[PDB]
C-alpha cells in the first residue's frame, strides 16, 4: 500500500 | 546552522536534493525553519521532501532488520542493530513533530500550509507508530489519527475535492487506516470517496492541474486495486 | 567500537549491508580493523564493500556539484556546499587509508591480503586526485601509482592471470591511467594484455571460477569498447 | 570507463 511519495521537490 | 543566512540555506537545500544528499537537505531545511519565519509554498515542500527521504531509508533498513529478527526467533546482536536503527528513526521523526510544534503549526493560517503540515504531523506519528510496541503504541496512534483528522477537517472546508495537498493527505490517512489502525474497511471508503469527488471536480481544472489530480487519484487507485 | 566485540562487530557489518546501511557498516568494519588482528578473505570485502560505498555516493554527488559549480563560472553557496561535500570525502579517504597503514599492509603477506590492501591503496589515492587541484595534484597522483605498481608486480609473481584480485586490479590501474594520468595508451594496452593473458588462461578453471573470472573480463572489454 | 563496482559483498 502505497503513501504519498515525497520523492523528488 | 545559526550562522547561515536563511537564503544559503534554502539554496544550498535544492543542492543537495539535486546531490541525492538527503541528510544533509533536512539539516539545512531544519536550519531555515528555526530562522523563525513561516515558509513559503516551494520551501515547506523541500523540507518535506528531505525528512521523507531520510526517513524512508531508515523505515527501509528497520524493515529488513526487524524481518531478520523475527526469523531468529522461530545472539543479542540482530536486536542490538535494529534496536540502533529504530532510535535513530524516532530521533528523526521527534525532530521532525518539534519543529511543526515549534513552531510552523501555530503559525500556519492558511488552508494550504496548515494542511500540508497537519498532514505531516499525522505521517511522523504514523511512522512512529509502525515500530511501536510498549504502552504508548495507542497514543501515538491516537496522536497520527487526531492529526490527519483535523487536516481533513480543513481540506474539506477550504480546499477543492482535486487539490493535491487535499489528496496526498486523503491517500495517507486511508494508508494510516489500513496498515496502522486495523480499518480496512475505512481505508477502502475513505479511497473510494476521494477517488469519485475528485473525478466529479476534473472538468474545472487546465491541463497541467488536471495532470497534477489524476497522478495522484492513480495512486489512490493502486491502493484499492491493491486492497479489493 | 572499542567496547563491542570484534565477532558482533562483523556480525553487524553484514546485517548493514544487508540493510544499505553503508555507512554503519564501514563503521563497524572501522571497529573490526582497529581490533588489531588480521582480517580474512571475507572480512577483507566487507571493509572494501562499506568503503567503497560511502565513497561511491561522494564522488557522485561531489560530481554533481563540480558540473553545477563549473555552469556557475562561464554566490559563494555551490562552491562552499562542492567544497563540504569535497572537504568529507577527502576525510573518508584519509580514514581508509590510515587503517592501510595502521596497520593493515605491513602485517600482510599473503599475495591475496597484500595485493587487495594494496589494490585499496591506489583506489583511496585515486579518489583522493580525483578532487585535487592544488600543490599537490602531482604528489597524490604518484601515491595513487606507487601502491597499483606494488600490487602489479607482486600479481604477476604470485597469482594466475584470471586470479580476481589481478583482475580488478587491473582494471582499476587501467582507470587510473586513462582518467587521472592522461595516459589513455598504457590504460588501453593494460587493459588489453590483461583480458587476452586470462583468456587464455580460462582454460584451467572449474565452472565457478570460470564465471568468476569472465564477469571482470567484461568490464575490461567494456572498457576498451568505449577507448576505441 | 568502469572500475570494478564493489557493489555487493
Ligand atoms: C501531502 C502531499 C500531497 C501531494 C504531494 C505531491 O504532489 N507529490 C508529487 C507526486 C504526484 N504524484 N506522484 C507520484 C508524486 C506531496 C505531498
Ligand atoms: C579488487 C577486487 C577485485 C575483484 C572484485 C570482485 O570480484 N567483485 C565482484 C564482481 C565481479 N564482477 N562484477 C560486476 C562484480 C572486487 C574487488
Ligand atoms: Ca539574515
Ligand atoms: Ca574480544
Ligand atoms: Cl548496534
Ligand atoms: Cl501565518
Ligand atoms: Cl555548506
Ligand atoms: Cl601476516
Amino acid at each position: 500500500a502505497g503513501s504519498i511519495p515525497g520523492r523528488r521537490s | 546552522m545559526g550562522s547561515m543566512e536563511r537564503a544559503s540555506l534554502i539554496q544550498k537545500a535544492k543542492l543537495a536534493e539535486q546531490a541525492e544528499r538527503y541528510e544533509d537537505m533536512a539539516a539545512f531545511m531544519k536550519g531555515a525553519v528555526e530562522k523563525g519565519e513561516e515558509l513559503s509554498c516551494e520551501e515547506r515542500n523541500l523540507l518535506s521532501v528531505a525528512y521523507k527521504n531520510v526517513v524512508g531509508g531508515q523505515r527501509a533498513a528497520w524493515r529488513v532488520l526487524s524481518s531478520i529478527e523475527q526469523k531468529s526467533n522461530e545472539g543479542p546482536e540482530v536486536r542490538e542493530y535494529r534496536e540502533k536503527v529504530e532510535t535513530e528513526l524516532q530521533g528523526v521523526c521527534d525532530t521532525v513533530l518539534g519543529l511543526l510544534d515549534s513552531h510552523l503549526i501555530k503559525e500556519a493560517g492558511d488552508a494550504e500550509s496548515r494542511v500540508f503540515y497537519l498532514k505531516m504531523k499525522g505521517d511522523y506519528y504514523r511512522y512512529l507508530a509502525e515500530v511501536a510496541t510498549g504502552d504508548d503504541k495507542k497514543r501515538i496512534i491516537d496522536s497520527a489519527r487526531s492529526a490527519y483528522q483535523e487536516a481533513m477537517d480543513i481540506s474539506k472546508k477550504e480546499m477543492p475535492p482535486t487539490n493535491p495537498i487535499r489528496l496526498g493527505l486523503a491517500l495517507n490517512f486511508s494508508v494510516f487506516h489500513y496498515e496502522i489502525a486495523n480499518s480496512p474497511e475505512e481505508a477502502i471508503s475513505l479511497a473510494k470517496t476521494t477517488f469519485d469527488e475528485a473525478m466529479a471536480d476534473l472538468h474545472t481544472l487546465s491541463e497541467d492541474s488536471y495532470k497534477d489530480s489524476t497522478l495522484i487519484m492513480q495512486l489512490l487507485r493502486d491502493n484499492l486495486t491493491l486492497w479489493t
